[PDB]
RNA sequence: GAAUUUGGACAAACUUGGUCAUUUAGAGGAACUAAAAGUCGUAACAAGGUUUCCGUAGGUGAACCUGCGGAAGGAUCAUU
RNA sequence: GGAUAGUGGCCUACCAUGGUUUCAACGGGUAACGGGGAAUAAGGGUUCGAUUCCGGAGAGGGAGCCUGAGAAACGGCUACCACAUCCAAGGAAGGCAGCAGGCGCGCAAAUUACCCAAUCCUAAUUCAGGGAGGUAGUGACAAUAAAUAACGAUACAUGUAAUUGGAAUGAGUACAAUGUAAAUACCUUAACGAGGAACAAUUGGAGGGCAAGUCUGGUGCCAGCAGCCGCGGUAAUUCCAGCUCCAAUAGCGUAUAUUAAAGUUGUUGCAGUUAAAAAGCUCGUAGUUGAACUUUGGGCCCGGUUG
RNA sequence: CUCUUAAGGUAGCCAAAUGCCUCGUCAUCUAAUUAGUGACGCGCAUGAAUGGAUUAACGAGAUUCCCACUGUCCCUAUCUA
């Protein structure tokens, strides 16, 4: 038969289900970065426990080695393109000493809002979801997008999606149309 | 075959095809709530002949036709149709009735199960048998 | 005995349901939920409490 | 009852069973 | 010396010590001499279809009361007789004599739970509809 | 050079018998467990009203009793 | 010596009594194909691996065999064993553990569809064939991303009320176009497609473990709840419901198996007076283990790597 | 709880070569069994050197069943002295 399609989790739940302190920080999270449920947290933090795991190995391993070396370099080069980690903290650490907000913070849903073109950051998720941000020439409909701290320069409205661009829209068009009956014609 | 027991019936307005969404009927189905009506679908349709089956696709009203995929939700009789708002039609109201009855015992207690499914199984077979 | 399976479930009277607006599921409920929890409105009751008396 | 006495009313309990054994054959 | 061989060369002592200690486990000995095959009724299953032949009322243990109203199953797998509580408030009703429902575990592996006794099986479906569902008024039990 | 055929080896398979393994019926007998608000006594926990317990033997409706040796986990760490 | 493709007690004639074994032979069991691997995973480990790759065996059970480079072949044959089709009763034809599909068994598993366009295979061979293979159907096995609303104004107290308004989108439906072998779907889309946005999110819970009610009505050791402890016998925070709220969330729960937890298998790393556990005592084979001691220290260089 | 003895049949065993009822009851053996065997036992009227129970081996001892075998028989016939 074909190959196997290779897939793997991205998330994992806590040890225990119903911690009052765990619980409390999610839910802060959860409220101060728009997000729709647990899911993206216990991703986000399944995600950096891979991050850790990888650096306290390298860690381990001998100071100048070549793999240290390079896979240390790589990461950290990774984090600091990715715009999680600070371009001062290459050191493999700072790494090791990272945070969930470091990596919150790099959602588009949290850029766009940074960068003002929404409200709130639920206004930012549903003009994100509504197909109205455009990284480049390409509309990016999805919270989480980990820009890479170069596309934050060029986070703007698309040509499509009415609010930076030539259409007027959907329900603005059947309000035109029906304001056109409302005049008397 | 033990327990397809095809379903013998009259179309009267509109047409069956094999694979159809079909509204089953009860003998005491209320069309007002929720009762012996079933979500299934017919499997074949089936012109009944001298014992051999001939598998049809079509039929228009005024037709006789068996059906396969059925009788293992409904009982003995009832109607299939596919609008909202249809009453089933008379219970066929026959001159005799089960008069002779008798107890059933199987003579090993181990085989019970087939004992009870048989006597379910012989309950949709004959239309008068109680 | 048997023969009394709904001594309490099935004769004693029962309130049908009531209707009530719905909850704003998903991302809305979160924010629900973050601003009855954490903008500190009127349910602290000393440290923390989530009903009434 | 006494471990010692449940012992010997085993015991007693299993020359039965060695004396019912030995009759059947 | 904590009473095993330190030795170099003990390998095979060591682990014919572990081999002899092991029986010990009653998950590693069940596992071993395949219980649950031979006995366990279920055939190292958690389902299994039977037939209903009794409803019996079963008094709880001390200090309990309210008897239980548990059904006894004639199993289609392989013919074992097993009493199989139905768990709901009431919902026997939903059950008939001489009824095809399915069993399961009843959350102990074994270990009759709760003040039930002798009882280690539960009902899960009767005559092919849910027993939950239809406690609960969204479908209905097919007529038989 | 077909059929047919002599002697061989390979051998399915059948009968009978033996042996082993696994399920399984069985009059009857003797156990265990659960539920107990059953009957009988009170055997143990206080020196539990005969201190308790072990091994062994015998006996008794039943717990148990008794002889023999042992232990204190005894009710004695104690008589220069 | 025969036979083999050749080696070989592979078989045969003579000869001697050899060969394995407590370092477990032989025998028994396996719900045993093995491995690359998988789950869990501080380390060490434990369990699984019928199933995408590699090797092996088999084609209802053996046995035998032609052809053929290659078969002990089975969509080849021979016969026996058990089934089993047809019959005009004389005969003839068999092996889906291929694709579908059907019965049975079940806890348990999809269409009697389309096509050689992709990948490759066979030939006499560019061309034909391929239920190999791919495509579609069924699919809450499992896995990824994340719709169910967002913003004003107004009224009131950063937030709340059936107080209202303008924007935004896809869930859909669908010309075309793309996608394809023709396709469906996926992406982009003319037009249609929001107002209790009914275009309405559920699964389990609210005594503890474990986040969330001494709310109300029912029930009165009844019905029932409860993985455990436990809750109900007229004040139930635990039952049945209503309201409110909690956890996860298009998923949640239930049952069994396994892993971590388990330092409750302990090599790392358990315990043995009283909780379970030192054999009544000694000898002793196997096994395991077992005192120290033999070239060290200077000095001179060549010369490496890190500040 | 009584009446009562010297003691009131203990361990064992049994419709037994010992049980009337009786062809006892159950099971097995057979198509069918007053037979046989295994059980049960308020056992007319079992029982401990008047020895109780069990016993390998042995027996021209009594009984039941099975294989084989055959004129015992179906069903008789023939031959020799
Ligand atoms: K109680
Ligand atoms: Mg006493
Ligand atoms: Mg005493
Ligand atoms: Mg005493
Ligand atoms: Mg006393
Ligand atoms: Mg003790
Ligand atoms: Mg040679
Ligand atoms: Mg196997
Ligand atoms: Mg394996
Ligand atoms: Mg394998
Ligand atoms: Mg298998
Ligand atoms: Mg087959
Ligand atoms: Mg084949
Ligand atoms: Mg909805
Ligand atoms: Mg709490
Ligand atoms: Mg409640
Ligand atoms: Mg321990
Ligand atoms: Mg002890
Ligand atoms: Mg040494
Ligand atoms: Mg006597
Ligand atoms: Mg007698
Ligand atoms: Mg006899
Ligand atoms: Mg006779
Ligand atoms: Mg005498």
């Amino acid at each position: 038969p074909r190959a196997p399609r290779t897939y793997s989790k991205t998330y994992s739940t806590p040890k225990r289900p119903y911690e009052s302190s765990r619980l409390d920080a999610e839910l802060k999270l959860a409220g101060e970065f728009g997000l729709k449920n647990k899911k993206e947290i216990y991703r986000i933090s399944f995600q950096l426990s891979k991050i850790r795991r990888a650096a306290r190995d390298l860690l381990t391993r001998d100071e100048k080695d070549p793999k240290r070396l390079f896979e240390g370099n790589a990461l950290i080069r990774r984090l600091v393109r990715v715009g999680v980690l600070s371009e001062d903290k290459k050191k493999l650490d700072y790494v090791l000493a990272l945070k969930v907000e470091d990596f919150l913070e790099r959602r588009l849903q949290t850029q766009v809002y940074k960068l003002g073109l929404a409200k709130s950051v639920h206004h930012a998720r549903v003009l994100i979801t509504q197909r109205h941000i455009a990284v480049g020439k390409q509309i990016v409909n999805i919270p989480s997008f980990m820009v890479r701290l170069d596309s934050e320069k060029h986070i703007d409205f698309a040509p499509t999606s009415p609010f930076g661009g030539a259409r007027p829209g959907r329900v603005a068009r059947r309000n035109a149309a029906r304001k056109a009956e409302a005049s008397g014609e | 075959d033990k327990g397809r027991f095809y379903a013998f019936g009259r179309v009267f307005a509109g047409t069956v095809k094999s694979g159809q969404k079909v509204r089953i009927q009860g003998p005491n189905y209320v069309p007002g709530k929720k009762d012996d009506l079933f979500i299934k679908a017919i499997q074949r349709v089936v012109l009944m002949m001298g014992r051999f089956v001939e598998p049809i696709d079509d039929c228009p009203a005024g037709n006789i036709i068996g059906l396969v995929g059925i009788d293992q939700f409904l009982l003995k009789t009832g109607t299939l149709t596919t609008s909202e708002t249809a009453h089933n039609m008379k219970v066929m109201k026959f001159s005799v009735s089960p008069v002779v009855q008798v107890a059933v015992e199987v003579k090993n207690a181990n085989d019970l199960p087939k004992l009870v499914e048989g006597l379910k199984r012989l309950s949709k077979s004959d239309p008068c048998v109680l | 005995s048997l023969a009394r399976a709904g001594k309490v479930k099935s004769q004693t009277p029962k309130v049908e349901k009531t209707e009530k607006p719905k909850k704003p599921k998903g991302r809305a409920y979160k924010r629900l939920l973050y601003t009855r929890r954490f903008v500190n409105v009127t349910l602290v009751n000393g440290k923390r409490r989530m009903n009434p008396g | 009852m006494r471990a010692k006495w449940r012992k010997k009313r085993t015991r007693r309990l299993k020359r039965k069973r060695r004396k019912v054994r030995a009759r059947s054959k | 010396g904590k009473g095993k061989p330190r030795g170099l060369n003990s390998a095979r002592k060591l682990r014919v010590h572990r081999r002899n200690n092991r029986w010990a486990e009653n998950n590693y000995k069940k596992r071993l001499l395949g219980t649950a095959f031979k006995s366990s009724p279920f055939g190292g299953s958690s389902h299994a279809k039977g037939i209903v032949l009794e409803k019996l009322g079963i008094e709880s243990k001390q200090p309990n009361s309210a008897i239980r109203k548990c059904v006894r199953v004639q199993l289609i797998k392989n013919g074992k007789k097993v009493t199989a509580f139905v768990p709901n408030d009431g919902c026997l009703n939903f059950v008939d004599e001489n009824d095809e429902v399915l069993l399961a575990g009843f959350g102990r592996k074994g270990k009759a739970k709760g003040d039930i006794p002798g009882v280690r099986f539960k009902v899960v479906k009767v005559s092919g509809v849910s027993l939950l569902a239809l406690w609960k008024e969204k479908k209905e039990k097919p007529r038989s």
